[PDB]
């Protein structure tokens, strides 16, 4: 097992709109690779 | 109170609850953003809009996302561009390709982009990537120049388990990436 | 495995995760399907398509839905048409109004309708409702003529708590409606 | 406390498509009423 963690303060309220869409993006250039997602879960709670 | 939750452990050939953009599609029970081909972009979004904050109360949502991803390069030393998880406006469409990851258009701060992304960047872009040239995980806010980065050693063809969580109490976004090794 | 869940305990005026049809709209924190006006129809659908059975495996989903609804009529003697919870094809539009509840177009079985509905029927339609003329709950399958019904005494203006659950091992759909007094 | 229960067998697989939308509908005629929904929760699990 090899793990990596990262964190920062991001004031979401100031950057994205009230309603959003979530997703994935991948790109290739002159050098490339296949980018695949095998599983995905999501949970949000707005009080 | 408003909650939104989903779990997908195997993708179907016609996964109607996702929106595909660019080359994204599903195959062999996986979501493929890009095949191993030059100069392409693929994006996939969950169908439903998500209520992330409210102007009425000022409340912001807590959220958590888990996914397992794989990068499969013909050559492990010659890779490129990277992959992201992102949050954007409802009507989001692909932005600039290549080192912009299909999400941003500039290394300068653009408030109009209204996008937050967690990148897994596989190619050093001298204009904005960390000078050590290491592949890296980054937190991107309205720009391809990350607000914070961590060196990451790509494991070609290996499954990476990612957890991203946002804590509304503190405005902290946390990313964890784990390889079986 | 694939799961979809959502909870909304109070609606917002811009509820982007719902699709509204006919008269349907949100707020006073509530979802209004119809105001008290004649000959109208309103529907509201969850934005995301739901994967309810799997073609590959033939498995069928377990599901449960809970909701609180109110019918508010000018007098408890003259009410009309009724309300339904329904499961239909992804691009469903309002079907016939009035006694057809905006979900069906006939009292004969139409396999192309491809819709299951739980009806809370407030008006007796002689052509097909129970001859006792009682208001009733009904399970509807590709027709407005219910496969089963139970008499129900409408409490005008009272909140009704409903639970609808589907058990995939048994193919049993269960409906429960509860008033506090 | 007044409750009503109803149950029946529905072979969902033979009636609806693989992907569906769920929702509410209400209608009025010559006689009418307001129809409102105050809260809604949904959960599905496909193994
Ligand atoms: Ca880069
Ligand atoms: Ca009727
Ligand atoms: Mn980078
Ligand atoms: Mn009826």
């Amino acid at each position: 097992v090899t793990s990596y963690t990262l964190s920062d303060v991001v004031s979401l309220k100031d950057v994205v709109p009230e309603w959003v869409r979530i997703g994935f993006s991948a790109t290739t250039g002159a050098e490339y690779a296949a980018h695949e997602v095998l599983s995905w879960s999501f949970h949000s709670e707005l009080s | 109170t408003e909650t939104t939750s989903f779990l997908i452990t195997k993708f179907s050939p016609d996964q109607q609850n996702l929106i595909f953009q660019g080359d994204g599609y599903t195959t062999k029970e996986k979501l493929t953003l890009t095949k191993a081909v030059k100069n392409t972009v693929g994006r996939a979004l969950y169908s439903s809009p998500i209520h992330i904050w409210d102007r009425e109360t000022g409340n912001v949502a807590n959220f958590v996302t888990s996914f397992t991803f794989v990068i499969n390069a013909p050559n492990s030393y010659n890779v490129a561009d990277g992959f992201t998880f992102f949050i954007a406006p409802v009507d989001t469409k692909p932005q600039t390709g290549g080192g912009y990851l299909g999400v941003f258009n500039s290394a300068e701060y653009d408030k109009t982009t209204q996008t937050v992304a967690v990148e897994f960047d596989t190619f050093y872009n001298a204009a904005w990537d960390p000078s050590n040239r290491d592949r890296h995980i980054g937190i991107d806010v309205n720009s391809i120049k990350s607000v914070n980065t961590k060196s990451w050693k790509l494991q070609n063809g290996e499954e990476a388990n990612v957890v991203i969580a946002f804590n509304a109490a503190t405005n902290v976004l946390t990313v964890s990436l784990t390889y079986p090794n």
